[PDB]
């Protein structure tokens, strides 16, 4: 917007930690479904 | 020092009793005086061995904290605290970071120190199992009176008293004997109990009857002897000393690390040095001088490999646990794969230890039966109704019995009750008729002529279990020729005949056939004494021939030895096909070792020595050219006067050799003749007269069923089912480790450059900082972790066992064309990939390529909170070190994405992944928790204040990922050169 | 030699030269698309400038101006740095209608010349007078430090509304039209003057926003002298500049994000 524009100088680092630990979690439990095919 | 345990002993059981008597200032009736004995116990010492001096585990676990790179780690660690000290002083620095990292440092260095301590380990407790086969006590004769005595209290001259069961207390002179026997497996590795008299009856002390030795026990009988040799003195104690003494030395797979640590210590100390005057002639202060070296150390060290390599190891020595092969010795799991000459024992490990038949002479026919443990050949004969006649003669004319409760184990494993002889009959009879016990109980022993050193022969009288008979049947058995002169007609095929010349010929054939193999023979015949001649209650005397002992009836032959193991003869082959050059070392007699040789195939068919060229062209062995004969049989007498310069030659100048009659000082130097021309040598044995060539060896490998407690000791693994077959499957482990080690280096030092190249940039450019020190950490003792152990599973590329032994001078585990792959080719693309992303990173934040050269200065400036960017902006402090240490994290994550290609590229040295394919899941394992790591790293809250990894956006992950992928497409490509011309180019430029 | 022969040295060479020739060019033809993927009037993000930093003139050892006013080159080292600043606020430097304007002298509000465009030449800035600074070589006794409001593209600074308390109540709330800034220490042993333009103690609205250095060249930025004629001497005085606003905020990390931190000490 105009002089409204404070959502430029923002961004959501919280939502981004949510998905990003969210991410690193199922990648591990997919390593250890591929790891325990056997042990 | 052990030079002279070397060399053949020397003896006197030559001389007189009583000349023995005037050397010892003993008594052979009355014995030594309590005072006497007591003098010699304090002038002579102990019966005792006493184990050599070892090192402390203290100094073993800090010569490890200082090598190469602990030293290099040292040197970043205190010049952490260094840099830290000067803060102190000068202006009051609040942070933590060189106090800290010089913390972490140095507990990187005291954990690495425990991986190789574990590495380095040495399990020796030889003198120990010395020890445990002397006796608590002895039977001595002092003052004409026999008392037990403590057996470290027995001294030179005394009189000593044994009896079946006990074990020899020290080296004696046999004086006096009844009935004696003792097992002397000690000093020859075979059992069979060897008569002990006073009488001397070889030149060679070790073969006499009238000396007994300390390590070996009384089997049966009595004697009385004088003591010659206490201690360390003894004949064996020596051994002890000697096996105990022997010097460990260096294992293969430990010179190869040492030799890659100088490589890297060195391009370590060149290029941190090399950069350190760089800086000072760029005008940057001592304060910075030493924090960039500090940064250079870290880089250059691969922190996480040494710790790698042992996982590695400990991860293929847990597959071969589970084969039953225990690997004592974590490196013991590699110099099987680098071995090129095999040392091996014959008795009870590359055979049974179990005296069998072999062959059977009936009816004008050899028939061969089967000699393996689990029974794997076939049937010779069943039909033939003289066989039942001579199954009937085994059975009957034998006093071997099964021990107590041994119907759970099969009949060839069970202890037995009797001599060798007759426990292979037994054995025979139970296997191929059913139970022998039913056989003498149908026919009840009446009388019976044991065994005689004077008739050489064996008879029985047995009711006839035939109901219409039920008369006295007559069977015997003993030396092949002493029983033809008794026999009168032969059972052939069911119907007796006379004993004309020509069948009486054919036995003479047979009787050398089987003798030619190696294999004793013994001869059977029965008689069917008349019936109206004895009655159904006729005496028989056993004392005075009551009955006819000539014009019997022969049955057959039967032929035994002590056979292979079921799996040796094709391990063998295999070892030979892999190039491994295979030596009998054997303490028995040269004609059993010989024809066992050929039947393993140590002497290939065809192959002669000197003595069967002269036979066939009876010829004299001197007119023999040595050259014509490429096989070898040393009897140790021979060996004796030899130099080593002739047992090079001997070594040299044969394929197939055969050792015999060896002794345990002959079986270490036949070892170490063959280390002498260069080869990785194991030695395969069981008995205590192979602890000696068991240490020596590079690798020692014991049997763990039939292995001797001191033959466990001094080697470096056990096979713990007696799998021969094992020493194969060892090889090609040890193969398969090595190349496999080589891809998990490589990928750990590829990342290498990427942690070099920034700190560089930062001098030569003055721009921002790329990656930190905590960030490298970050990589060689996290993320790479995992990726670089998951090598270790990897499949062969090819046929392993088909290619000839490493040359330990040669081929090396790191070599030149290693270094230009991961430092010069793969790990340049992986620098400029990271790069990229901290260009990406401050570009997009305003930050223009262009402006950022020549900026640290105002950059780092702590009192400039308002930098101008490309747009115009201005930065605080803070702000810019937010994005400084977002493109740390980047970087960071930029080396995990370009790993990901590495270690699929790492996978295969010449083969594409499209042929080895994706199939090792720790692997898969690896990529996907390093993934997992890293992501965690960067956004889990207050990460970025333990290790100043921040957020990345999720476009920052694919900034190297075209850099990913160009190394996989370049590898594929250069390696699918190398395929395609096995030429040398790219192979000798490249091929690790 | 070392490792092979003058023909096998050669090889190496050649390849490694052809190699890394192509990584290079390679490594540029990324740095190409990176930077065709750009604006030449705005930057990709902001959010790591966003709240904006205060800095002043006075070059701080470590966030402090300690000196002696009885002593001549005491002080001649922060007078460097508050010169460098102020040299160029000069009125032959702001000279024409281009590409300067005279602006209100009194607080105003925005000026919008447009989008981040170059669909027009560059965007006339408001001229700023050194002489609006009153009072302020320099404070030789008792320092005139100069403050001033990180520059950041598109950002208007909003000041806070008259709804509820505020710290200087009320006092002089222009309340439309200006950024405020007010220095403090309890510890009250000093004197606070603030000087700037329409002799307000805080930044006028009409110099923003900021169009960037290529849209806007030779642009000034509003500035604020504060005058610290304490009255004490000889002692530590730690002293905050805190700035007010909509779109201003702090941190504990960052002690510049919309403040200062200054150790003043007249040891004479
Ligand atoms: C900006 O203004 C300052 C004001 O002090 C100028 O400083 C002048 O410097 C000259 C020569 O050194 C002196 O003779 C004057 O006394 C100073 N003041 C004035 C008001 O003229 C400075 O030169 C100016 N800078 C530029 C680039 O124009
Ligand atoms: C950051 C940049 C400027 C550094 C570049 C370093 C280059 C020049 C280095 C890195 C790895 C190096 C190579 C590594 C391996 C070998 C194989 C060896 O048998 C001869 C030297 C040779 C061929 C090296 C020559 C120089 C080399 C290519
Ligand atoms: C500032 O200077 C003016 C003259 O320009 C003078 O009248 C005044 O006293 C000075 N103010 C202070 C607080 O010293
Ligand atoms: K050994
Ligand atoms: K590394
Ligand atoms: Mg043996
Ligand atoms: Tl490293």
């Amino acid at each position: 917007e105009g002089p409204d524009n404070d959502e430029r100088f923002t961004y959501d680092y919280y939502r981004l930690r949510v998905v990003g630990l969210i991410v690193a979690a199922v990648l591990c439990v997919i390593g250890i479904i591929i790891l325990l095919a056997g042990k | 020092l052990d030079e002279l345990k070397k060399e053949v002993s020397m003896d006197d059981h030559k001389l007189s009793l009583d000349e023995l008597h005037n050397k010892y200032g003993t008594d052979l009736t009355r014995g030594l005086t309590n005072a006497r004995a007591k003098e010699i116990l304090a002038r002579d010492g102990p019966n005792s061995l006493t184990p050599p001096p070892t090192t402390p585990e203290w100094i073993k676990f800090c010569r490890q904290l200082f090598g190469g790179f602990s030293i290099l780690l040292w040197i970043g660690a205190i010049l952490c605290f260094l840099a830290y000290g000067i803060q102190a002083a000068t202006e009051d620095e609040p942070a933590n970071d060189n106090l800290y990292l010089g913390v972490v440092l140095s507990t990187v260095v005291i954990v690495t120190g425990c991986f190789s301590y574990y590495q380095e380990a040495k399990s020796s407790r030889i003198m120990d199992s010395f020890k445990n086969m002397v006796p608590q006590q002895a039977l001595v004769i002092r003052d004409g009176e026999k008392s037990t005595i403590n057996a470290e209290f027995v001294v030179a001259g005394d009189l000593v008293e044994v009896k079946g069961g006990d074990r020899i207390p020290a080296d004696l002179r046999i004086i006096s004997a009844h009935g004696c026997k003792v097992d002397n497996s000690s000093l020859t590795g075979e059992s069979e109990p060897q008569t002990r008299s006073p009488e001397f009856s070889s030149e060679n002390p070790l073969e006499t009857r009238n000396i007994a030795f300390f390590s070996t026990n009384c089997v049966e009988g009595t004697a009385r002897g004088v003591v010659v040799y206490t201690g360390d003195r003894t004949v064996m104690g020596r051994i002890a000393t000697l096996a105990s003494g022997l010097e460990v030395g260096r294992t293969p797979i430990a010179i190869e690390i040492e030799h890659f640590i100088h490589i890297i210590t060195g391009v370590a100390v060149f290029l941190g040095v090399s950069f350190f005057i760089l800086s000072l002639i760029l005008g940057y202060s001592w304060l910075e001088a030493v924090i960039f070296l500090i940064g250079i150390i870290v880089a250059n060290v691969p922190e996480g490999l040494l710790a790698t390599v042992t996982v590695c190891l400990t991860l293929t020595a847990k597959r071969m646990a589970r084969k039953n092969c225990l690997v004592k010795n974590l490196e013991a799991v590699e110099t099987l794969g680098s071995t090129s000459t095999i040392c091996s024992d014959k008795t009870g490990t590359l055979t049974q230890n179990r005296m069998t038949v072999a062959h059977m002479w009936f009816d004008n026919q050899i028939h061969e039966a089967d000699t393996t443990e689990n029974q794997s050949g076939a049937a010779f004969d069943k039909t033939s109704a003289t066989w039942s006649a001579l199954s009937r003669i085994a059975a009957l004319c034998n006093r071997a019995v099964f021990q107590a409760g041994q119907d759970n184990v099969p009949i060839l494993k069970r202890s037995v009750a009797g001599d060798a002889s007759e426990s292979a009959l037994l054995k025979c009879i139970e296997l191929c008729c059913g139970s022998v016990q039913g056989m003498r109980d149908r026919n009840p022993k009446i009388v019976e002529i044991p065994f005689n050193s004077t008739n050489k022969y064996q008879l029985s009288i047995h009711e006839n279990e035939k109901s219409s008979e039920s008369r006295y049947l007559l069977v015997m058995k003993g030396a092949p020729e002493r029983i033809l002169d008794r026999c009168s007609t032969i059972l052939l095929n069911g119907a007796e005949e006379p004993l004309k010349e020509d069948m009486k010929e054919a036995f003479q054939n047979a009787y050398l056939e089987l003798g030619g193999l190696g294999e004793r023979v013994l001869g059977f015949c029965h008689f069917a004494l008349p019936e109206d001649k004895y009655n159904e209650g006729y005496p028989f005397d056993a004392d005075e021939p009551n009955f006819p002992t000539t014009d019997l009836c022969f049955v057959g032959l039967m032929a035994m030895i002590d056979p292979p193991r079921a799996a040796v003869p094709d391990a063998v082959g295999k070892c030979r096909s892999a190039g491994i050059k295979v030596i009998m070392v054997t303490g028995d007699h040269p004609i059993t070792a010989k024809a066992i040789a050929k039947g393993v195939g140590i002497i290939s068919e065809g192959n002669e020595t000197i003595e069967d060229i002269a036979a066939r062209l009876n010829i004299p062995i001197g007119q023999v050219n040595p050259r014509d004969a490429k096989a070898c049989v040393v009897h140790g007498s021979d060996l004796k006067d030899l130099s080593t310069e002739v047992l090079d030659d001997i070594l040299h100048y044969h394929t197939e050799i055969v050792f015999a009659r060896t002794s345990p000082q002959q079986k270490l130097i036949i070892v170490e003749g063959c280390q002498r021309q260069g080869a990785i040598v194991a030695v395969t044995g069981d008995g205590v007269n192979d602890s000696p060539a068991l240490k020596k060896a590079d690798i020692g490998v014991a049997m763990g069923i039939s292995g001797s407690d001191v033959s466990k000791q001094a080697a470096d693994m056990i096979l713990l089912d007696d799998n021969f077959a094992s020493i194969v499957t060892g090889v090609e482990e040890g193969r398969l480790i090595f190349d496999n080690l080589k891809k998990s280096i490589a990928y750990t030092l590829t990342s290498n450059i990427p942690e070099i190249t920034p700190f560089l940039v930062f001098i030569i450019g003055n721009v921002p900082l790329p990656l930190g020190t905590v960030t490298i950490l970050c990589i060689d003792l996290g993320t790479d972790m995992v990726p670089a152990i998951s090598l270790a599973y990897e499949q062969a590329e090819s046929d392993i066992m088909k290619r000839q032994p490493r040359n330990p001078k040669t081929d090396k585990l790191v070599n030149e064309r290693l270094i230009s792959m991961a430092y010069g080719q793969i790990g340049m693309i992986q620098a400029l990939g990271g790069f990229f992303s901290y260009f990406v990173i401050l570009a997009e934040n305003g930050f223009l390529p262009m402006d950022l050269i020549g900026k640290r200065v105002r950059w780092d400036d702590r009192w400039i909170s308002d930098v101008e960017d490309s747009f115009g902006q201005q930065w605080t402090y803070e702000q810019r070190k937010i994005v400084e240490f977002t493109c740390h994290t980047s970087f960071f994550i930029s080396i995990v994405v370009v790993q990901w290609a590495d270690l699929i590229i790492c996978k295969t040295r010449r083969n594409s992944i499209f042929q080895q394919g994706m199939k090792n899941k720790i692997l898969i394992f690896g990529l996907f928790e390093e993934t997992a790591l890293a992501a965690f790293l960067s956004y889990c809250p207050g990460t970025d204040v333990a290790l100043r990894m921040y957020p990345l956006k999720p476009s920052w992950w694919f900034c190297a990922f075209p850099y990913s992928l160009i190394i996989f497409l370049y590898d594929e490509m250069r390696r699918f050169i190398i395929r395609r011309s096995p030429g040398g180019w790219v192979e000798q430029e490249t091929y690790y | 030699f070392l490792g092979r022969t003058g023909s096998s040295w050669f090889k190496i060479f050649l390849f490694y030269l052809i190699f890394y020739g192509c990584l290079a060019g390679i490594f540029i033809g990324t740095i190409q698309v990176l930077l065709l993927t750009l604006s030449d009037f705005e930057p990709k993000y902001q959010d790591r400038v966003a709240p904006p930093g205060l800095s002043h003139a006075p070059y701080a050892i470590k966030t402090e101006i300690s000196f002696s006013i009885s002593n001549p080159k005491s002080y001649e080292s922060f007078v460097k740095s508050m010169h460098k600043l102020m040299d160029l606020y000069n009125e032959s430097s702001q000279a024409g209608n281009s590409p300067f304007e005279d602006c209100s002298d009194t607080p105003a509000d925005y000026i919008k010349r447009g989008d981040l465009d170059d669909s027009q030449g560059q965007k006339k800035a408001c001229r700023f007078s050194r002489m609006w600074l009153k009072n302020c070589g320099y404070a030789e006794g008792k320092p005139c430090v100069v403050a001033k409001l990180n520059r950041i593209i598109g950002f208007y600074p909003k000041p806070l509304k008259n709804t509820t308390d505020l710290p200087e109540e009320l006092q002089a709330n222009y309340n439309q039209y200006v950024l405020p800034l007010r220095c403090a220490a309890r510890e009250k042993i000093g004197s606070i003057e603030y000087f700037g333009l329409g002799g307000y103690a805080g930044f006028p609205l009409q110099y923003y926003p900021y169009y960037g250095k290529r849209l806007q060249k030779k642009y000034l930025q509003p500035l604020l002298a504060i005058q610290f004629t304490n009255l004490t001497q000889n002692m530590e005085l730690r002293i905050e500049c805190k700035v007010y606003g909509e779109n201003i905020d702090y941190s504990e990390k960052d002690r510049f994000r919309g403040r200062f931190e200054v150790k003043i000490e007249v040891k004479s």
